[PDB]
Order: C-alpha cells, then sequence, then structure tokens
C-alpha cells in the first residue's frame, strides 16, 4: 500500500508501506517500466544518482531534484513466500496555480435526436487542480447510473486539465423533461455554479 | 538483451490463446521468465513466472518454457483485456529472495495488448457540438482518428468528444469512414 | 540319463564357442569403425578360439564321454600339439594387448608414432611362429594327456603361466596409479574412450586368469608331488572350466564395448 | 551431489564475508563467480587440488580462495567490500564420478551478498 503527488522542479520523497526488500520501477504513460532501484537500496546500472531508497519497516523511494523528465508513475514491488505483487503506485504531476472551471452546457443535436439517442455534455476547460466534482440536475433531481466522465493529461503549454462529462437519456426520457443542468463544485468556485437550458 | 512478445490479439468471452517470450543475447538456463499484466488505465499487476506459480488466475492459466517462454490462457473473461509484459529475473528468485535481497526485473519489452471483446465493427457517429470565446466541437459516439482544440480519450460504453474553444473530420481506419460546424 | 545331459551341455559349449567367434570375427571385419590396431590383437584371440573350438574340443568331448582314446597315436600327437599350441598362441596375444595399452596409457601423444602397423604385423608373425615351433619341437622331439616330467612339467608352467602373469600385474597396476593421478587424459571423448578401452582389456584379462589359474596348479602340483596325486574328478573339472573362457569371451566384448553390440545388433 | 552454499547477508560498506561452499569420486576444480541484475557472469577466482590461484583484475588484491582437500570445503573471503560488489556469488566444482568415469561440472544455488548497511 502507497496517491498523487503535485511537485516543482527542484523540490525534493515517496513511501510504500509493507518484509522482503522492495524494489522500485518507473514508467512513463505508455511505455515500457525501467528499473530504478532493486533490494531496497541498491541504484540499478546506468541511472540518475537522484533517486535513493531507505529501509524501519515502511520503504521509502526519495528523488533529490526533480526534472522535466522526472515526471511518471512510481511503483514498488514487494515478493512474499512464493508469488510477488506490485504497489498501487503513485504519479508525481507539474504543481501550478489554481485555475477556476469554464463551465460549458450542450443541447443535444437535432440529427442525434432524430437517430434516437439524447447526449447532455457538460464542459470543464482549464480548470486546476484534477479534483472536481460534476453532479447532473434534471428537473431539480440529482440523477445517478447515467453518466461518464473523461479527463485529458496536463496540458503542455499550460498545465491545465479539461473534463468533459456526458449525460446518455433515451429519447423519450429526454422529451419527458424540461429543465436540464449540470452543477460543478471545485476548489476555486466559492458556490456551486449551475449552467442550464430548456428542451 | 532483447525480449519480444507475441500472439496478442482480438478474443472472445470464454476463449483461448496462447503468448510466446522471445529470448535474445543470453543464457536461458540462468533465467526465469516473468509476464506481468497492466489493464487500460490501472496499475501493474504479476501474473506468474517461468519452478511455477500462478495468481490467486489460479488454475485458468498454464505456463510453459521450451528460448521461449509459453503462458496458456482458458476460460477468458472480460476482466482479462490488458497489456501483456515478458521480463527476465534469476532462476531462484524464490529461494534467492529474503528480507534483505530482491533482484528484479532488469530488462523489460513493449508489451502487446489482448483485447476480450464479443463485438464487431460498428460505424461511428460523428455530431456537431453547437456553440449555444465560446467552445464548439465534435462528438464521435458507438464507434478513432479525429483532425480539425482538445481531444478527451476515449471511453468505453455499456466514445470521445473533440472540442475546439472549422471542419472536423473523424476518420476511422478499421472501418474506412470518413465524416463543419457552426451556430 | 547322466550322459545325455553332459553330452547336451558340450554340445551347447562347443556350439557357443563356435558361433561367438565366427560373430566377433564378422562384426570386426565387416564394420570400418571397429577397424583399429588395438583390435588386431582381439581378432587374433578371436581365431584362436576359434581352432580350439572347431578341432580341439569335438575330440575332447569324445574321450570325455566315452571314456576311450580309438584314433591312435599319430592322431593323438597331433591333437595334444594343437592344444598346446593354441595355448601358447592366447597367453601370448593377451600379453601384446596389454603392451599396448601401457604404451598407449603412460606415453600419450607418442602412441601413434611407437606402435605402427608394421610393427603389429611383426609382432602377430613371430607369435604364431614362435607358437607353432615351440609346440611341434617339444611335441615331435618329445618332453591321451600331457605328459609331466622332471623338468619339461615344471618349466612350462612356471614359464609360460606364471611368468607373464607378474609382468602383466606390474603393468596394470602402474597403469591404474597413473590413471588416477592423472586428470585429464590426451580431448573429453578420447579420455573417456582410452578409459573404456583399458577397463575392456583389464576385464578380459582377469577373467582369463581366474579362468585358467585352477588348471595351472593342478599341473604344478601334479609335477610336485606325482602324476596321480589329485582325483580323477578335480583333473577333469578344472580342464572344461579353462575351455569354457574361449564361450565366454565373446559375452564380454559385447557387453563391456559398446561399439561391439551395435556391430552384432547391425549383423543380427 | 548436492553443493551448499552459505555466508550470504547484507554488509555495510567496507565489511568482509567468508563465503564456504560444502560438497558432498574426486574433486578437481572449484570456482567463484558473481551475477549482478544487469551484468553478465564474472570470474573472480578459481583453486585447483594443487593450490593454484588466479584471479580477475577488479577482485585482485582484496579477495583470497583455498581448498580444504580433508572435508572438500572451500571458501572465499572477500575485503574491501563496495557497492560494486553486490552479486549473487555462486560456487562451482568440478569432479570425476568414477575412475573411467568423464569429467564433470557442478553448479550451485548461489549465495545474495548486498554490499549496504
Ligand atoms: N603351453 C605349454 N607350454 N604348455 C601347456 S601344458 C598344458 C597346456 C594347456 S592344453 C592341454 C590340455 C590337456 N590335454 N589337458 S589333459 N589333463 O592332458 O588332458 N599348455
Amino acid at each position: 500500500t502507497q496517491s498523487s503527488l503535485s511537485a516543482s522542479v527542484g523540490d525534493r520523497t515517496i513511501t510504500c508501506r509493507a518484509s522482503s526488500a522492495v524494489a522500485w520501477y518507473q514508467q512513463k504513460p505508455g511505455k515500457a517500466p525501467k528499473l530504478l532501484i532493486y533490494s531496497a537500496s541498491s541504484l540499478y546500472s546506468g541511472v540518475p544518482s537522484r533517486f535513493s531508497g531507505s529501509r524501519g519497516t515502511d520503504f521509502t523511494l526519495t528523488i533529490s531534484s526533480l526534472q522535466p523528465e522526472d515526471f511518471a508513475t512510481y511503483y514498488c514491488q514487494q515478493s512474499s513466500s512464493s508469488l510477488i505483487t506490485f504497489g498501487q503506485g503513485t504519479k508525481v504531476e507539474i504543481k501550478r496555480t489554481v485555475a477556476a472551471p469554464s463551465v460549458f452546457i450542450f443541447p443535444p443535436s437535432d440529427s442525434q435526436l432524430k437517430s434516437g439517442t439524447a447526449s447532455v455534455v457538460c464542459l470543464l476547460n482549464n480548470f486546476y487542480p484534477r479534483e472536481a466534482k460534476v453532479q447532473w440536475k434534471v428537473d431539480n433531481a440529482l440523477q445517478s447510473g447515467n453518466s461518464q466522465e473523461s479527463v485529458t493529461e496536463q496540458d503542455s503549454k499550460d498545465s491545465t486539465y479539461s473534463l468533459s462529462s456526458t449525460l446518455t437519456l433515451s429519447k423519450a426520457d429526454y422529451e419527458k423533461h424540461k429543465v436540464y443542468a449540470c452543477e460543478v463544485t471545485h476548489q476555486g468556485l466559492s458556490s456551486p455554479v449551475t449552467k442550464s437550458f430548456n428542451r | 538483451v532483447q525480449l519480444v512478445e507475441s500472439g496478442g490479439g482480438l478474443v472472445q468471452p470464454g476463449g483461448s490463446l496462447r503468448l510466446s517470450c522471445a529470448a535474445s543475447g543470453f543464457n536461458f538456463s540462468y533465467y526465469s521468465i516473468h509476464w506481468v499484466r497492466q489493464a487500460p488505465g490501472k496499475g501493474l499487476e504479476w501474473v506468474a513466472y517461468i519452478y511455477t506459480s500462478y495468481a490467486d488466475v489460479k488454475g485458468r492459466f498454464t505456463i510453459s518454457a521450451d528460448n521461449t517462454a509459453y503462458l496458456q490462457m482458458n476460460s477468458l473473461r472480460a476482466e482479462d483485456t490488458a497489456v501483456y509484459y515478458c521480463a527476465r529475473g534469476y532462476q531462484y528468485w524464490q529461494y534467492h529472495a529474503s528480507w534483505y535481497w530482491n533482484g528484479g526485473l532488469d530488462y523489460w519489452g513493449q508489451g502487446t495488448l489482448v483485447t476480450v471483446s464479443s463485438a464487431s465493427t460498428k460505424g461511428p457517429s460523428v455530431f456537431p457540438l453547437a456553440p449555444s470565446t465560446a467552445a464548439l466541437g465534435c462528438l464521435v459516439k458507438d464507434y478513432v482518428t479525429v483532425s480539425w482544440v482538445h481531444t478527451f480519450p476515449a471511453v468505453l460504453q455499456s466514445s470521445l468528444s473533440s472540442v475546439v474553444t472549422y471542419i472536423c473530420n473523424v476518420n476511422h481506419k478499421p472501418s474506412n469512414t470518413k465524416v463543419k460546424v457552426e451556430p | 540319463a547322466c550322459k545325455i545331459t553332459i553330452t547336451v551341455v558340450l554340445a551347447v559349449l562347443i556350439l557357443i564357442t563356435v558361433a561367438g567367434n565366427v560373430v566377433v570375427c564378422l562384426a570386426v571385419g565387416l564394420n570400418r569403425r571397429l577397424r583399429n590396431l588395438t583390435n588386431c590383437f582381439i581378432v587374433s584371440l578371436a581365431i584362436t578360439d576359434l581352432l580350439l573350438g572347431l578341432l580341439v574340443l569335438p575330440f575332447s568331448a569324445i574321450y570325455q564321454l566315452s571314456c576311450k582314446w580309438s584314433f591312435g597315436k599319430v592322431f593323438c600327437n597331433i591333437y595334444t600339439s594343437l592344444d598346446v599350441m593354441l595355448c601358447t598362441a592366447s597367453i601370448l596375444n593377451l600379453f601384446m594387448i596389454s603392451l599396448d595399452r601401457y604404451c598407449a596409457v603412460m606415453d600419450p601423444l607418442r602412441y601413434p608414432v611407437l606402435v605402427t602397423p608394421v610393427r603389429v604385423a611383426i609382432s602377430l608373425v613371430l607369435i604364431w611362429v614362435i607358437s607353432i615351433t615351440l609346440s611341434f619341437l617339444s611335441i615331435h622331439l618329445g618332453w591321451c594327456k600331457v605328459q609331466v616330467n622332471e623338468v619339461y612339467g615344471l618349466v612350462d608352467g612356471l614359464v609360460t603361466f606364471y611368468l607373464p602373469l607378474l609382468i602383466m600385474c606390474v603393468c596394470y597396476t602402474l597403469m591404474i596409479l597413473r590413471l588416477k593421478s592423472v586428470r585429464l587424459l590426451s580431448s573429453r571423448e578420447k579420455d573417456r574412450n582410452l578409459r573404456r578401452i583399458t577397463r575392456l582389456v583389464l576385464v578380459v584379462v582377469a577373467v582369463f586368469v581366474i579362468c585358467w589359474f585352477p588348471y595351472f596348479t593342478a599341473f604344478v602340483y601334479r609335477g610336485l608331488r606325482g602324476d596321480d596325486a589329485i582325483n580323477e574328478v578335480l583333473e577333469a573339472i578344472v580342464l572344461w572350466l579353462g575351455y569354457a573362457n574361449s564361450a565366454l569371451n565373446p559375452i564380454l566384448y559385447a557387453a563391456l564395448n559398446r561399439d561391439f553390440r551395435t556391430g552384432y545388433q547391425q549383423l543380427f | 551431489r548436492q553443493l551448499v552454499e552459505s555466508g550470504g547477508g547484507l554488509v555495510q560498506p567496507g565489511g568482509s564475508l567468508r563465503l564456504s561452499c560444502a560438497a558432498s569420486f574426486r574433486l578437481y576444480d572449484m570456482g567463484w563467480f558473481r551475477q549482478a541484475p544487469g551484468k553478465e557472469r564474472e570470474g573472480v577466482a578459481s583453486i585447483t587440488s594443487g593450490g593454484s590461484t588466479k584471479y580477475a583484475d577488479s577482485v585482485k588484491g582484496r579477495f583470497t580462495i583455498s581448498r580444504d582437500n580433508a572435508k572438500n570445503t572451500v571458501y572465499l573471503q572477500m575485503n574491501s567490500l563496495e557497492p560494486e560488489d553486490t552479486a549473487v556469488y555462486y560456487c562451482n566444482a568440478e569432479y570425476r564420478t568414477g575412475i573411467w568415469e568423464e569429467l564433470l561440472d557442478g553448479w550451485g544455488k548461489g549465495t545474495p551478498v548486498t554490499v549496504s548497511s
């Protein structure tokens, strides 16, 4: 057992609480994990010296100085009697000032309704950090089990995220109700922000 | 030292597939070969090593070795879909492994995608997200390559949306399906 | 009742001796792999045990079962001379094979130069010439049963059997001591070949000595304490035990060495 | 026959570990090798029945090998241990089963050593 860490370049430590010595791996998005530390304290050949591992019983990985390259997920791998098990893994990321989401609600297009499917999209743009909550209220009634959320990776230029939440309703159900809205709560926002349209 | 994997492909529930690993540049006798699975959008998971053991996938899975190690999967399920990795370690890692020792897997490959889906090609439907700076975008549903700007990661339904804050051209290579956004 | 069983046993012995010796000759001659300079002595030994069975053994059988001699003195002298010559022509081939093995083991890398094929031909020719000359110059010129006396009988036991035996024992003791001391002899395959062939020769020699030791002990004793000192059953059990070695040798050759077994399997 | 290896433990830098290999017709040679996670097997020392010894360049001046003929036990004494010496040190023995038998080789299971504390 080890979730998310925000740190700027040049800032110094991950922890994977368990007694087989752990090994630490590194993997960037969509690539092959590399080895970093083995036997709980030994640096792999050809690896930058910044990474170091310290053994009480709570093992800790540490990075002395962050670099632009050093931004990825880290994994601990503890042996056992006869089967090994990888840690849940943590993920460093670039610190950046707080920002507030810009909310846009999109009415279902006429053609999509013509097919028979209604989708309502709530778009949050350029909001930092990742944590946010989106709630769907239809006719002043909260809905559950009918929405999906997708989050982008950090932007290269401004290190900001975008979230799209999509509500899927049957065309008949869409016709039944009149008021559709999405409520967004964020750290920056003083109060919940609601955008509403009318069928 | 080079490790390669093959045998990853589309499968259906209850199916069986066998994956082989290529070993080159080293003496096979002194090493153990491990198979590691990373489910899409999830953490690393260990399946087995090839002296054989299995994760508590026990029974359903079989492992064997010939300089090639083979993993056989039976009664496949939806959860099995993932990217599979082949790694190299010490021969007696279990005997060697101790409170002070853990060798680790020094060399890794590139991974192979095993997709278990009971489905066939279906046509993507692209719809204009009319602007009700005013953002606008196109939606892709029930299908991907989208060209014109933020494109969201694809989602798996029981779809991806592209928003620009203009012509959106959506190309699905498997089905050869090719599809102006204004107020 | 007993006569039928003994005659069947003697017929079986003659049959095994003849068949085994022809098998060894055919396998060694026919197969190219088994043609080597060490196997020249083995083929000579095969001929020297083939003749004993083809000629000497049937008359000895007749004489033993019937208990009378009828062919006559003229033949009888030929039969005893022939019998004596074949023994002298087997205790010299064993000496030469043991000299071959001592030369190979003790002095490796010089075995090809020293043991030239012409030398092997000279050794075989000399061995047969000495055997025949001694047999017929100690049979025609004097000095059916071999006639023991004061100096001829006593001298033959000591000079023919006992003297070669001690040289062969010294050669084998030294060869075993060096074999144990050394680690690598000559490629790994070459070392294993030398060791296996040395085992083959040592077992054939030990079998020969164990088979023929009782007869020669009796032969010395009859000179020492009188011709009739020992019983008839003891006198005639040893002779047949000695004669059995000729039948026994082919089995040893096949069992000890893989190449003989393969050649025999191919032949039949 | 089984080669039993021992003397493997976690050692602080600069420490010393004396290893011991026990073999249960004749034993001709015994060798030591080290295999690291990203490196190939490397010879460190070898000793004959006579007692002649040869050493690798890195090992030289710190490692010594000696043979006990009576009990068929060899040992390696490592001094000036440094993090580069982290490896699984494997024992190796050459032997003959019988007088007429061919020479054969034997491999140990490995004793893991970590120069850290
Ligand atoms: N080589 C040589 N110089 N002498 C001898 S003496 C006996 C011998 C073995 S063949 C004689 C076997 C035989 N007829 N025995 S017996 N009791 O007379 O009927 N070689």
